């Protein structure tokens, strides 16, 4: 799935009232459960970055983001190689947790899909 | 033949030292002293490099001011430096300005105001060299690398000190420690070039008889060190050259194997790209490294203190795809100093080292530092003939033997700076210290 | 420095008490004479290289089994090549020093290979400093050719081989090369010199194509790696006084962690910028430099303006004092070149091409306080100032705002 | 082109018999009038990327559906963005501008990988020219700041995003807009101007940070890429008649296979050089320049003492004829000028956003013998020349010696 | 086997009058019934390249000495291919078979072997 799809759904749940009321607080147990945290983790450290879209999402974080992403990366490595968590300052607080690949992602995919769209355009 | 060194004493204990060369007409006067860096504890780590600035910032009789005039007028200059072990304070002059260059080293010696305003002053310029080392590679891997190699011991400590001290160093720490460590018996005052001994015994007479005497005298260049096989890796992508350090626990000043430790550093020995000469050095490491383009330079060294020392070498490398060939093959070599080293590459070094020793002492300052040096770590000065005679009793058998016992199969500190991806980790690298073929 | 002749040849030396000797080469070869730009510098990175009788490499594995070292450099009026061994290998020195003004086999990929890219790294690392740049810039604006030939070879006009074998074939010759062995018995020298370089050409004494003349004017060197600017003003009577001048106005400091009492050095205070004046004698001109170089080109501006009220503070008065501090900063400067061995050779090197006698640092004139004032006033009243900026260049001052 | 207002927005138009229309924004934001290095063709490389309507993209996409093109230039005086298009699609057009002037993103990314890039290839394609650069070094001799600045954006001096944010904060407000619409029914346009530039912020009109100062020099810029030399002469009153001499100078050959009979033409018979006079009028300012090319230092050399000869000579005597083909090849120049929908622009712009009512080609002032050998006589004797010497430096001319 | 060991002793051949008086018009025939001037080749075209020592005397080449060996061997190699031989100025005649880079791969090897002994030296 692509984060465009990911965050227009979450968006549309997030308006309703209702859905709203049911969603938050499964999400935000979802995420305590999920320990990505505990390895002092931001959420977007963990999207897939393979892929030529998030290649370019990458290269355009500010420089002092790109450095401690690599820091946090490195880091949750060796909590995993040595079977640890993170302890004090190195756990994520959920004040900490900022989406800061997000606004990136979202822009690469938005020319993307605009590039498809346009592709396919039939002069009327 | 160089003129004999004339050496003299005290009352105090001050030694006097002196190499006059009538073919000169500048002289190099100073204080070397036996106390350092490793002299201070935790807390006040940093004092001894505090005490150099505030040196120079005035006495009880000069102001800050009134020294600048006065060494202005004199015409040549003063220098100082503080090391781990040693701490130097010197005047380069003319030939008939040595009694005022004495007099005045020994006032800001002495005599020095280290006045709370000129503290709060330079806490803030030291400060800041905190911030500026930063960009003098070599030592930032030096200063990485005896603080790995003698790790929490207090030859692993910088000689600027911590930032915390830096900010808490008062008037009555820098006095109580120029009190305990710059005593007579610790000092030597040294004259080199223009400079008559008989003359300069007299001002030392006049100027530094005052000086305190420590209550248990041991004799000069006296000290337990435990080498910690370690890295310390400092990535830093956007460094175009990668600077890397390699060195296993050495020897002392003092011990048997220093002449021994020295014709196997020559062995192995320098190497830099933009000199035109050093494409075709005897060398083996260089000729690999040359052909292969493996580095920019290389610089083998063996650092003594009194009671330890590293022996290793320092790469400087744009070859960010090869560090492993550049570290694999250093090592190498260092193998073959157990393994493979016969008469041919040791009488070579030999003869490298005997001309090398000689040539090293070129002008005032050089022979001044190095009677200062030897004086305050072997308490005499070696002459020129006693060196040749210890230079040639290394055999190779002595050299495959050292290399036997400090290089082959040994934990080494490792310290990188740079584009470093590409060196391996300590295993990979602590592997190559032996060869599985022997 | 027993001046004498072996075969032709000017050959000059100095016994000692030590166990090292230094021999050095002098020709008249600098920039000055280049025929080609850059051929000075080619000329001194191709010394040592194949020679007919010893290959380069056969040279460098023999020298290192003497213990022996070598060291070259090209001025504006020589090239230097010198070497440093025991006092008992002299003989040996002696003889590759002929080789290599006699047989140099000069090939083309020596200089592809070898000699062209040593002579390339040589600039580049002499360039990382900006003031280094600024006071060449500041050559080349006040001499425009001979004095203002570059020194050093670069990458816009190269040098061919058949410019620096052109250029062998007259600098190393008889009349063009002298001998100065530093701790080096003279009667011995002259015998070895005698013998080894008896085959040597005659040739000419190589000149400097055209007059040296003065202009003003700015160069503007746009680099990214550091700020620097030099204030030089072409002197068209070189004398001693500007010796005395430019140790008094100084700007190093002859202290650690200290500003300096000199006039350049109190200018510099309140920024992370250093200072140093400079007198460039060259026989028949002089250069007097202050050059300033600081990491922000705000604090260069205000110094560069404090340096030249300076200069015009000197103009208007001297005391005695600082006469008197000028004439010990300047013996003590004159002393200390006769003891380093590069410029120790170049200095009798003039003495022996040319016929400058040298002035001994314990001859070393004491300038009043009126004939101090009075070269300074000459300065700040010049025809023709130089001002040389490297760096941001647009936020370096310019020639007329100062 | 009637002039009118709309909205604030000052607008000319000119409604002709053609399928293809010209709407060009001309904005005052030229290099004079830049706060750092390089921002006003930073600036203009920025115009049509993403807006907050519409992306880049689709932009591009959409101006291919109605043919159209699209075509921007930075002056020191103006950046100007042209569309051309067929005439009944000028709504679009005008939509286009006013979302670029609103609501463009400037967004980092789009600096670091569209439009600097392109800036840079700008800039090297010009450069490919030496003449470009002789010239462009004159004006910054001449003027230092303001008109002095550089036009195109260069490494050494980096343009940040928030720099061109800024500039853009300042240049895209309804004070510093001119719109020009050639071949656009004039009523049509102010209806639609009014409509979609309404939102535009006020703002205030852009000035030049210090006045116009005038200097001479020379500008040595070493390249391995071509020999050009320009002579220029600052003017401190900008008079028509310059324009008058700059053509009557002239340079260029006026058939092909021919040198031509200009007496700048005339200076180059027997040399591969080419040579052109021209003259820039900048309101409080000007300069005369001529600029020679060559493949041969020598040449140019050769070609820049007749050059400024034939100045001298015109300050001399000019006849009858001559004057008479001076008035004919200005009357020329400016016809083509102002048919040229790239230089139309800026000048109606300049009659919009300054004041400097146009002069009409049949208006163009007859100068006199007696006018022309005047003007030429006050350039020849001239305070302040400036010399820009590209390529191999050390053997063009300097100043001095011209 | 080197050329510097081909061309030493070739030259004890030449200097020795009775050996030189055999063995050169002997090698003129080899020479002649070899055939490699048939295809327009020069007798150094035909030297092994593969080697780091006469790489780099092939670096060492004057560019016009270069661009004209590598016309020959393209030629030789469209000869080769059709099963045709040179004719007319394609033919190398003898004066033209000059041994152009004899001499560089001689300084290359004059190199590599001192380079050999002095890494063997005894101080004595």
């Amino acid at each position: 799935a692509s984060i465009t799809s990911v965050v227009k759904t979450s968006e549309l749940i997030l308006k309703s009232p209702l859905l709203s009321k049911i969603v938050v607080p499964l999400a935000k147990t979802y995420v305590k459960f999920s320990g990505y945290r505990q390895l002092g983790f931001k959420m977007n450290d963990l999207i897939i970055e393979e892929t030529p879209n998030m290649q370019l999402a990458l290269r355009r974080l500010p420089p002092t983001e790109s450095y401690d992403r690599v820091y946090r990366l490195i880091r949750a490595t060796q909590f995993s190689l040595s079977h640890k968590l993170a302890t004090g300052n190195d756990i994520t607080k959920p004040e900490e947790d900022d989406h800061y690949l997000i606004p990136y992602i979202l822009d690469v995919e938005a020319e993307a899909f605009e590039k498809d769209a346009l592709d396919n355009l039939e002069v009327v | 033949v160089s003129p004999k060194t004339r050496t003299s004493n005290l009352k105090n204990g001050l030694t006097i030292a002196s190499e006059s060369n009538p073919l000169v007409q500048t002289a190099t006067v100073g204080v070397w002293i036996d106390a350092g860096s490793r002299n201070e504890n935790a807390y006040n780590n940093g004092t001894a490099h505090f005490f150099e600035h505030l040196a120079f910032k005035g006495t009880d009789k000069r102001s800050q001011h009134q020294l600048e005039l006065d060494i202005e007028n004199m015409g040549g200059h003063l220098n100082a430096y503080t090391s781990r072990e040693s701490t130097v304070y010197y005047a380069k002059s003319f030939k008939d300005d040595v009694p005022k260059s004495v007099e005045i080293l020994a006032d800001i010696l002495q005599h020095s105001k280290l006045a709370e305003s000129a503290i709060d002053r330079e806490r803030e310029v030291i400060t800041r060299e905190l911030e500026e080392v930063n960009k003098q590679y070599e030592e930032v891997v030096f200063d990485h690398l005896h603080a790995t190699a003698f790790m929490n011991q207090p030859l692993g400590r910088t000689i600027l000190g911590p930032r915390e001290n830096i900010q808490t160093i008062t008037n009555t720490e820098l006095r109580k420690f120029i009190t305990e460590n710059y005593t007579a018996d610790r000092m030597v005052l040294v004259g080199a070039g223009a400079v008559d001994h008989d003359a300069l015994v007299e001002l030392a007479e006049k100027y530094f008889s005052h000086l305190p005497s420590s209550q248990s005298p041991v004799p000069l260049g006296t000290p337990i060190p435990n080498f910690v096989g370690s890295e310390v890796r400092l990535r830093d992508d956007t460094m175009p050259v990668a600077h890397i350090a390699i060195a296993v626990e050495g020897v002392s000043w003092t011990s048997e194997d220093y002449y021994t430790a020295l014709v196997a550093q020559a062995i192995i020995g320098n190497y830099d790209r933009a000199v035109g000469t050093s494409r075709h050095q005897g060398s083996r490491l260089s000729n690999i490294v040359s052909e292969n383009n493996l580095a920019n330079s290389f610089q083998s060294f063996s650092t003594s203190y009194s009671d330890t020392g590293l022996w290793g070498i320092y790469l400087t490398s744009e070859n960010t795809t090869q560090i492993d060939d550049l570290v694999h093959f250093t090592l190498k070599e260092w193998n073959r100093l157990s393994t493979s080293v016969s008469n041919l590459q040791v009488e070579r070094a030999k003869s490298q080292l005997k001309a090398g020793l000689l040539l090293s002492l070129d002008g005032t300052t050089y022979v001044a530092e190095d009677i200062g040096r030897q004086l305050t770590t072997l308490g005499r000065r070696v002459t020129p003939a006693e060196v040749e005679a210890k230079l040639e009793a290394v055999t190779e058998h002595d050299v495959r033997a050292w290399a036997q016992k400090t290089l082959y199969d040994k934990d080494i500190a490792l310290v990188g700076l740079g584009p470093i991806e590409g060196l391996y980790d300590y295993n990979r690298i602590r592997n190559d210290m032996s060869m599985m073929r022997w | 420095f027993s001046t004498a002749e072996a075969a032709g040849v000017k050959v000059a030396a100095q016994d000692g008490q030590s166990p090292i000797s230094d021999l050095s080469v002098v020709l008249r070869g600098g920039s000055r004479y280049a025929t080609v730009p850059g051929v000075s510098h080619i000329l001194e990175k191709f010394a040592f290289q194949n020679t007919v009788p010893k290959s380069a490499l056969r040279f460098v594995r023999e020298l290192e089994l003497f213990g022996g070292k070598l060291y070259t450099h090209t001025t504006r009026e020589h090239i230097v090549l010198r070497t440093q061994f025991l006092k008992q290998d002299l003989p040996y020195f002696v003889d590759a020093f002929a080789n290599v003004l006699k047989e140099t086999k000069f090939q083309q990929f020596e200089l592809t290979e070898r000699v062209a890219p040593v002579a390339e790294l040589d600039l580049l690392k002499r360039e990382s400093d900006p003031a280094f740049t600024a006071l060449e810039a500041a050559h080349e604006v006040a001499f425009r050719t001979g004095l203002g030939n570059s020194v050093y070879a670069q990458g816009y006009s190269p040098v061919t081989l058949e410019d620096v074998k052109e250029f062998a074939r007259q600098v190393y010759a008889k009349q063009n090369v002298a001998v100065v062995g530093n701790n080096v018995v003279p009667a011995d020298l002259q015998q070895l010199v005698g013998t080894a370089f008896a085959d040597l050409q005659e040739g000419s004494k190589v000149t400097q194509a055209g007059t040296t003349t003065l202009h003003g004017g700015e160069a503007r060197v746009r680099t990214s790696t550091g700020n620097a600017l030099t204030i030089a003003l072409p002197i068209a009577e070189p004398k001693p006084v500007y010796h005395a001048l430019a140790s008094f106005l100084g700007g190093p400091a002859s202290m650690p962690w200290s500003v300096g009492a000199s006039p350049l050095a109190q200018a510099t205070v309140g920024t992370h910028t250093s200072v140093k004046a400079t007198y460039h004698n060259y026989g028949d001109a002089g250069l007097f430099a202050i050059t300033i170089k600081g990491d922000s080109p705000a604090e260069i501006s205000q110094v560069a303006h404090k340096a030249v009220q300076a200069l015009k503070d000197t103009g208007a008065e001297v005391t005695e004092e600082q006469a008197a501090r000028a004439y010990a900063k300047s013996k003590f400067a004159a002393a200390e070149a006769f003891e380093n061995p590069d410029s120790s050779a170049s200095v009798i090197g003039m003495e022996l091409l040319s016929g400058v006698s040298r002035i001994a640092p314990e001859n070393v004139q004491k300038f009043t306080p009126a004939e101090l004032s009075e070269a300074a006033a000459q300065l700040s009243a010049s025809a023709k100032p130089v001002v040389a900026a490297v760096g941001q260049v647009h936020a370096l001052p310019f020639a007329d705002e100062l």
